[PDB]
RNA sequence: CCGAGGGUAGGGCCCGUGACUGGGGCGAAGUCGUAACAAGGUAGCUGUACCGGAAGGUGCGGCUGGAU
RNA sequence: UGGGAGAGGGUGGUGGAAUUCCCGGAGUAGCGGUGAAAUGCGCAGAUACCGGGAGGAACGCCGAUGGCGAAGGCAGCCACCUGGUCCACCCGUGACGCUGAGGCGCGAAAGCGUGGGGAGCAAACCGGAUUAGAUACCCGGGUAGUCCACGCCCUAAACG
RNA sequence: CGAUGUCGGCUCGUCGCAUCCUGGGGCUGAAGAAGGUCCCAAGGGUUGGGCUGUUCGCCCAUUAAAGCGGCACGCGAGCUG
RNA sequence: GAAUGCCGGCAUGAGUAACGAUAAAGAGGGUGAGAAUCCCUCUCGCCGUAAGCCCAAGGGUUCCUACGCAAUGGUCGUCAGCGUAGGGUUAGGCGGGACCUAAGGUGAAGCCGAAAGGCGUAGCCGAAGGGCAGCCGGUUAAUAUUCCGGCCCUUCCCGCAGGUGCGAUGGGGGGACGCUCUAGGCUAGGGGGACCGGAGCCAUGGACGAGCCCGGCCAGAAGCGCAGGGUGGGAGGUAGGCAAAUCCGCCUCCCAACAAGCUCUGCGUGGUGGGGAAGCCCGGGUGACAACCCCCCGAAGCCAGGGAGCCAAGAAAAGCCUCUAAGCACAACCUGCGGGAACCCGUACCGCAAACCGACACAGGUGGGCGGGUGCAAGAGCACUCAGGCGCGCGGGAGAACCCUCGCCAAGGAACUCUGCAAGUUGGCCCCGUAACUUCGGGAGAAGGGGUGCUCCCUGGGGUGAUGAGCCCCGGGGAGCCGCAGUGAACAGGCUCUGGCGACUGUUUACCAAAAACACAGCUCUCUGCGAACUCGUAAGAGGAGGUAUAGGGAGCGACGCUUGCCCGGUGCCGGAAGGUCAAGGGGAGGGGUGCAAGCCCCGAACCGAAGCCCCGGUGAACGGCGGCCGUAACUAUAACGGUCCUAAGGUAGCGAAAUUCCUUGUCGGGUAAGUUCCGACCUGCACGAAAAGCGUAACGACCGGAGCGCUGUCUCGGCGAGGGACCCGGUGAAAUUGAACUGGCCGUGAAGAUGCGGCCUACCCGUGGCAGGACGAAAAGACCCCGUGGAGCUUUACUGCAGCC
RNA sequence: GAGCUAGCCCUGGCCAGGGUGAAGCUGGGGUGAGACCCAGUGGAGGCCCGAACCGGUGGGGGAUGCAAACCCCUCGGAUGA
């Protein structure tokens, strides 16, 4: 639930900031952390490669767990709920009763002292995770391999989740977080639930110092620079685009489809995405 | 003002020396022409 | 010391007046349509919303103070 | 103390009918629409028919001139939480009552903000027709909105 | 065009006269006073402000009068910009 | 003999400008051939959050001493960072290496690329980060945490004793972390003392004093004291920490818990060892058996890995501890003690500068620490001062114009001017008081005012101490005193009203633009299902992202409020399994060449045959676009209304002579005595208009307009004064420019603006200070314009390619 | 060639002093319970004033300069993008 500010500065008139209101331990498991290389948006080479990154927060990473299948049936305790910055959702530690720790993304719902547990067994429970097969259709689920073994890939941030429409052969269909339907293989794990910290849509960053601590530089319009620069610079004056909308490179940038034409996942999406 | 010659030791010796030179093709053209020209120093003297 | 009052500065209320602008009342025989009273020829009224030269229309919900 | 009827309210679940859409099949020259038509849709295979799926909204028969609520208003079914109310017994208190300027709360629809959702319907809008005109009535489309949550708005032929 | 800096202002003047004022005249549809028109005359004089970059113009308050032109639209190795 | 030729030499300008911050000098005595300039003394002035001191980088002998003065030094020079020569830098503990990792670099494995080469896990390298043992004083002309003295410590080797399951590149713990705020107790540092030590002083009217002046410490092992930091004990189970594990992790039980214990730091004390002023006398010597004490102030530093809050969530690795593995337990480790061993590089000196970066002994630039006292509310601000360091490497006169920097001004007070440009005014603190409007924060230091010093008296509270005295810190009330004036000097807002633009703090054209431009939170569209899209790369590989649609890319708009209409005919994009065209390929009706012939060989129609295009739809916060003429009302005028042509559709709401309006200073109104600007209106909008957003909006702005108040040298209109120059004298001595010059005015003439030609007029020869009208003065082979079948950036439905994509 | 400059990466460092006084917490009031109000405590912020430090607004000087961008006055930021 989203915090407010009084109007005591011109930009805490419109700062909102998460509650952390669900955060229980407010400092990292020492043993789960490492260093996060920051890139700046360099690449090997040097080169900018994703244009306006740099000047962020220091982070250190922490490592999510997203096979979950390597302890089936080693039941694990909520230990915690901590902040991770690395990510827009929330993780949860987990005391395994093997005496290993590990970290999970929190799905929405999930209490410190409950216990979780993973594998074709397991309660159909806020926080399990089984092989899609094991679900029953129409279950909200999040952490969802897209190829088995392969790792959790979709429904991770905040407040998603991707619910099960039914089952085909080997597969099942899932509608993502995006409105597509895909089909997805039966044995790819999957953990109950949807994601927390839904609230964090409605964050208002308040001012540009705070994009700034999010690594995030300033963007310049292409209107803004010059024809050495950008389809749509130069001009005397402002200037309407003049042609069709472009990026930096060229490309046409409203409309023009750019997924790969003979894509061999293709024979497993049912629906393109909709809204 | 700040002028563009800021001398520093560490950088003259790891950016024109003798081993920055032999590391790549361009570097050992130069110390081949320096040596047919017979220049007395193949590489900036900095004192290390 | 207090002190009529004079001066400087800033406020509140009222009055008159002002390019222009808003609708209102009224005015023997102007222009446009015909909304309402008959089921007034799309039953009417209605709070609201949007729209249209104009009366109005339409939506949503409500009332009969609606005819057959 | 004992009982009773009820769409009274709130929360969570969940059932079938129908419309639309999508996929498969079967099938061919029209369908739709109206006072009559046209726009529209259809040989790029529509409509009508069968199987499959997705989704939203409203709950047919029971249904009543019925019931409940202070009013606005409330209708599939199930469970939980909760208000009012009537009757019986004639047990307890002993006038503890009535009303009520202010105050506070509730308050159909439309409307507003932030998210969601969106099948059907449909202001605005577009097209077809009617007409002297037709910024209407009729027809084919169609965006807000109608639905959910939170927060506002506080109006009414809020009427007996 | 192997460069003659280009509007206006300021400062500093100097010349012309087709004279705005002041001096001298003739004619008058000159009673007087005031004026009109022309002739002679360049000695001196020819104000302060509001507006605009302005020159120019309009306007306010005066004045004997509030002249018009040349000098590389006088004058940036004098200033301004 | 000319090429703004090339190289050199030497002229002109000229004894001219200048001699580099306006912090400042004077005298005496030395030295020497020679002295404003070197040495010494006294007087004066300047810095003192430095213009003093200590590190680091860079510099590289510049350091110290002797002897020198040709050149260097903007003058001089006897002096010097200059010439010659000799000397000078000393470490187990300081810094770096024989330790560790960071980005990055490199790179057994592996991957990729015509070659050269590019990647790349481990590993290796890589520091101003982590880790690690030395403090104080003395000494040299010149080094010192390095030598010496005192008191301390570290590691390695060996030995002795005691103890233990010893043993690692492997497991684990720890190392190990942000921002703001902040407690307690200390220390550094400082103020005072009527207490302690000291050579001495009594002046010029007074003082022999509880007088003046000076100084009153530093380091220290173990113990001990104070203040902190870190830290649960035990047992049972165990499937995790890629073998093992008694460690760690997880579970259960008992005990302990604001503690304590144990451990580790800081501070104090501490055997002991050092230091020790003014004044005097010649760096020293004396003082001096120097004294070394009490109170207060007190850190941003220390205890430290302390505490609290917050979100943007804050390195690694080794040392170190623990666990075991091979192994080995005659070993090995751990603890105490002893002897021995302990290498390489730097160390001078400059270091906000005359030694570094700027061609210079250059008013510029250069990271870290210390940076004393008083007063002013505080402070690193300001003034003056300590220690310390300087007077800036040309001087002496004079007292013009004119320039710069500065002070004052009668009356007026913006009349100046494009503009109050500039300069006044205001100015700190305390108190009173404060408007429209507003997003309720603000606007606000609104505006406007009053107070401010010194003396006496009475008194409230706090810190330290003890509850008291003393010292210190905030106050309150009463009575007085002086001046023109009490933040008496220095530092220290002028204000208000009203428009445009941009919400705002930010950002920008290094070196003519700081803005209304860029950015910005926020809004919309679009792409992307993850080996994502997109980007860089031939590739491998990277970024995206160790992210996953509440995410990432692209685009436009630009807080917020109220809103964002109509057009899909053209272009773009999206959808469309029909049709049309469609290349290679398939096909092979039918021809052709050659051979005697089997054959060999060439051409080739129908028909099949992709993307693209055509075609059918959709689509505007996609590119974009959003009419003309004529008539009409009972005064007139104007048209709600009508007619007709055209369009894909004819501009909606809101704005409007506007950052847009040509005609234009539109017209009307306001403000002024007067208003081409300004504000408010009207609307025939040359040529607004809705995310190239429309209309508003509190707050904000070194933005750009208009007005008022205050106050002024801006002005009427100038005057005087100060200093630095200009001027004169001694010293040193440039520059661009320059065909040669014996270089006047007028009216003419001339390639059309003549010192140089003609005619006339004027004029003795040569300078110095001044002024700028001419020498079409200087500077730059016009940067505008044209020309060149000259060049370059940029654009597109110009041509033709290529990448990329299909 | 990134020893200037632009951005990013790693690792350190710096920002006198003074002012304003958000959330929260505590107490009091209020109420069925609340919202909420008041006081104190608290110490937030691309908050306010102002050195260091980073800048470069206006004017003057300078213009063969002290300087191939400097000097004086004045002015912006100064816990943050
Ligand atoms: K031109
Ligand atoms: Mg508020
Ligand atoms: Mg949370
Ligand atoms: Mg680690
Ligand atoms: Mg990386
Ligand atoms: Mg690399
Ligand atoms: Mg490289
Ligand atoms: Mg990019
Ligand atoms: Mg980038
Ligand atoms: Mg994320
Ligand atoms: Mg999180
Ligand atoms: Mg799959
Ligand atoms: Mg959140
Ligand atoms: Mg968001
Ligand atoms: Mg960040
Ligand atoms: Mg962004
Ligand atoms: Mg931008
Ligand atoms: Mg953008
Ligand atoms: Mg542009
Ligand atoms: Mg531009
Ligand atoms: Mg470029
Ligand atoms: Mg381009
Ligand atoms: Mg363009
Ligand atoms: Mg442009
Ligand atoms: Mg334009
Ligand atoms: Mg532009
Ligand atoms: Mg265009
Ligand atoms: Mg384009
Ligand atoms: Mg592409
Ligand atoms: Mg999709
Ligand atoms: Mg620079
Ligand atoms: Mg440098
Ligand atoms: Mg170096
Ligand atoms: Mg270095
Ligand atoms: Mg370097
Ligand atoms: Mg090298
Ligand atoms: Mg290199
Ligand atoms: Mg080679
Ligand atoms: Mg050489
Ligand atoms: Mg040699
Ligand atoms: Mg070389
Ligand atoms: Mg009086
Ligand atoms: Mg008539
Ligand atoms: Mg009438
Ligand atoms: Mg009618
Ligand atoms: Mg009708
Ligand atoms: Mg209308
Ligand atoms: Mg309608
Ligand atoms: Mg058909
Ligand atoms: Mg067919
Ligand atoms: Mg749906
Ligand atoms: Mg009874
Ligand atoms: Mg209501
Ligand atoms: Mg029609
Ligand atoms: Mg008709
Ligand atoms: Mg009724
Ligand atoms: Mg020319
Ligand atoms: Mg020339
Ligand atoms: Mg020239
Ligand atoms: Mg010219
Ligand atoms: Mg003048
Ligand atoms: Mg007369
Ligand atoms: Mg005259
Ligand atoms: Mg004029
Ligand atoms: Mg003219
Ligand atoms: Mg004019
Ligand atoms: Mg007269
Ligand atoms: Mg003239
Ligand atoms: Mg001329
Ligand atoms: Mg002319
Ligand atoms: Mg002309
Ligand atoms: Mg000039
Ligand atoms: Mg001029
Ligand atoms: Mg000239
Ligand atoms: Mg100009
Ligand atoms: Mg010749
Ligand atoms: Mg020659
Ligand atoms: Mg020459
Ligand atoms: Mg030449
Ligand atoms: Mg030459
Ligand atoms: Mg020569
Ligand atoms: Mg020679
Ligand atoms: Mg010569
Ligand atoms: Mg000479
Ligand atoms: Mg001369
Ligand atoms: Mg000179
Ligand atoms: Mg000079
Ligand atoms: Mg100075
Ligand atoms: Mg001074
Ligand atoms: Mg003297
Ligand atoms: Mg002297
Ligand atoms: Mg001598
Ligand atoms: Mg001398
Ligand atoms: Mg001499
Ligand atoms: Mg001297
Ligand atoms: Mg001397
Ligand atoms: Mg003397
Ligand atoms: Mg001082
Ligand atoms: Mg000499
Ligand atoms: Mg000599
Ligand atoms: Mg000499
Ligand atoms: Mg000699
Ligand atoms: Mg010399
Ligand atoms: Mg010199
Ligand atoms: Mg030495
Ligand atoms: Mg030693
Ligand atoms: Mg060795
Ligand atoms: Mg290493
Ligand atoms: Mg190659
Ligand atoms: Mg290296
Ligand atoms: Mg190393
Ligand atoms: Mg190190
Ligand atoms: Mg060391
Ligand atoms: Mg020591
Ligand atoms: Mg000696
Ligand atoms: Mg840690
Ligand atoms: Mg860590
Ligand atoms: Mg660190
Ligand atoms: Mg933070
Ligand atoms: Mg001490
Ligand atoms: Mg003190
Ligand atoms: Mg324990
Ligand atoms: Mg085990
Ligand atoms: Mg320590
Ligand atoms: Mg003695
Ligand atoms: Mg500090
Ligand atoms: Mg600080
Ligand atoms: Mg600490
Ligand atoms: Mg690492
Ligand atoms: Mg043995
Ligand atoms: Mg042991
Ligand atoms: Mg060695
Ligand atoms: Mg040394
Ligand atoms: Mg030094
Ligand atoms: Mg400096
Ligand atoms: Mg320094
Ligand atoms: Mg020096
Ligand atoms: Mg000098
Ligand atoms: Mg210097
Ligand atoms: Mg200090
Ligand atoms: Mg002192
Ligand atoms: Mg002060
Ligand atoms: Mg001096
Ligand atoms: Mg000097
Ligand atoms: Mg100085
Ligand atoms: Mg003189
Ligand atoms: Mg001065
Ligand atoms: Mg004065
Ligand atoms: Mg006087
Ligand atoms: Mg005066
Ligand atoms: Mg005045
Ligand atoms: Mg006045
Ligand atoms: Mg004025
Ligand atoms: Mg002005
Ligand atoms: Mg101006
Ligand atoms: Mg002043
Ligand atoms: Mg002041
Ligand atoms: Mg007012
Ligand atoms: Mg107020
Ligand atoms: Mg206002
Ligand atoms: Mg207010
Ligand atoms: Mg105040
Ligand atoms: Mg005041
Ligand atoms: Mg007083
Ligand atoms: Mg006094
Ligand atoms: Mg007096
Ligand atoms: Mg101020
Ligand atoms: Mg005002
Ligand atoms: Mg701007
Ligand atoms: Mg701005
Ligand atoms: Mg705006
Ligand atoms: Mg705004
Ligand atoms: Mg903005
Ligand atoms: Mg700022
Ligand atoms: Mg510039
Ligand atoms: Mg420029
Ligand atoms: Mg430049
Ligand atoms: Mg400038
Ligand atoms: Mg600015
Ligand atoms: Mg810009
Ligand atoms: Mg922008
Ligand atoms: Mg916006
Ligand atoms: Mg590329
Ligand atoms: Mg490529
Ligand atoms: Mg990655
Ligand atoms: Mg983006
Ligand atoms: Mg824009
Ligand atoms: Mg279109
Ligand atoms: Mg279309
Ligand atoms: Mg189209
Ligand atoms: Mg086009
Ligand atoms: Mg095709
Ligand atoms: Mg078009
Ligand atoms: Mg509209
Ligand atoms: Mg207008
Ligand atoms: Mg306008
Ligand atoms: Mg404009
Ligand atoms: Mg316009
Ligand atoms: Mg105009
Ligand atoms: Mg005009
Ligand atoms: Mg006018
Ligand atoms: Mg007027
Ligand atoms: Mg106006
Ligand atoms: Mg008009
Ligand atoms: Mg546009
Ligand atoms: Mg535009
Ligand atoms: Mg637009
Ligand atoms: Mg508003
Ligand atoms: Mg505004
Ligand atoms: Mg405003
Ligand atoms: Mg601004
Ligand atoms: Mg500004
Ligand atoms: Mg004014
Ligand atoms: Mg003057
Ligand atoms: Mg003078
Ligand atoms: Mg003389
Ligand atoms: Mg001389
Ligand atoms: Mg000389
Ligand atoms: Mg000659
Ligand atoms: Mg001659
Ligand atoms: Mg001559
Ligand atoms: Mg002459
Ligand atoms: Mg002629
Ligand atoms: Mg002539
Ligand atoms: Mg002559
Ligand atoms: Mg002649
Ligand atoms: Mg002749
Ligand atoms: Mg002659
Ligand atoms: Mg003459
Ligand atoms: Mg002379
Ligand atoms: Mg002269
Ligand atoms: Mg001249
Ligand atoms: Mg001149
Ligand atoms: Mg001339
Ligand atoms: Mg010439
Ligand atoms: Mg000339
Ligand atoms: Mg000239
Ligand atoms: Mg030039
Ligand atoms: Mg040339
Ligand atoms: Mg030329
Ligand atoms: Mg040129
Ligand atoms: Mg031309
Ligand atoms: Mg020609
Ligand atoms: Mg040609
Ligand atoms: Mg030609
Ligand atoms: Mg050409
Ligand atoms: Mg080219
Ligand atoms: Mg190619
Ligand atoms: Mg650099
Ligand atoms: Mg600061
Ligand atoms: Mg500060
Ligand atoms: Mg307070
Ligand atoms: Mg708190
Ligand atoms: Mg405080
Ligand atoms: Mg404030
Ligand atoms: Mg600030
Ligand atoms: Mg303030
Ligand atoms: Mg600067
Ligand atoms: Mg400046
Ligand atoms: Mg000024
Ligand atoms: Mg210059
Ligand atoms: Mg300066
Ligand atoms: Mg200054
Ligand atoms: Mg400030
Ligand atoms: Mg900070």
């Amino acid at each position: 639930a989203v915090k407010k500010f009084k109007p005591y500065t011109p930009s805490r008139r419109f700062m909102t900031v998460a509650d952390f209101s669900e955060i229980t331990k407010t400092e990292p498991e020492k043993s789960l952390v490492k260093p996060l290389k920051k890139t700046g948006g360099r690449n090997n080479q040097g080169r900018i490669t994703v244009r306006f990154r740099g000047g962020g927060h220091k982070r250190l990473y922490r490592i999510i767990d997203f096979k979950r299948w390597d302890k089936v049936g080693i039941p694990a305790k909520v230990a915690a709920i901590e902040y991770d910055p690395n990510r827009s959702a929330r993780i949860a530690l987990l005391h395994y009763v093997d005496g290993e720790k590990r970290y999970i993304i929190a799905p929405d719902g999930l209490q410190v002292g409950q216990q979780v547990v993973a594998g074709p067994d397991a309660p159909i429970q806020v926080g399990n995770a089984l092989p899609l097969r094991f679900i029953p259709v129409g279950t909200v689920v999040h952490a969802v391999e897209l190829e088995p073994k392969k790792g959790a890939k979709l429904a991770r941030a905040a407040g998603t989740s991707a619910q099960i429409q039914g089952r085909e052969g080997d597969y099942v269909i899932l509608r993502l977080p995006s409105g597509e339907l895909r089909k997805v293989h039966g044995e790819c794990y999957a953990t109950v639930g949807a994601v927390g910290n839904a609230d964090h849509k409605n964050i208002v960053l308040g001012k540009a110092g705070r994009s700034r601590w999010l690594g995030r530089r300033p963007h310049v319009r292409g209107a803004a620079m010059n024809p050495v620069d950008h389809p749509h610079g130069g001009g005397e004056g402002r200037a309407p685009r003049g042609r069709p909308p472009a990026s930096p490179w060229g490309w046409q940038t409203k409309g023009l489809k750019t997924r790969k034409r003979r894509k061999p996942s293709s024979r497993f999406i049912i629906a393109r995405r909709k809204k | 003002m700040k002028r563009t010659w800021q001398p520093n030791r560490r950088k003259r010796a790891k950016t024109h020396g003798f081993r920055a030179r032999m590391r790549t093709p361009g570097g050992r053209k130069v110390l081949k022409r320096r040596r047919q020209k017979g220049r007395w120093r193949l590489t900036p003297a900095v004192r290390k």
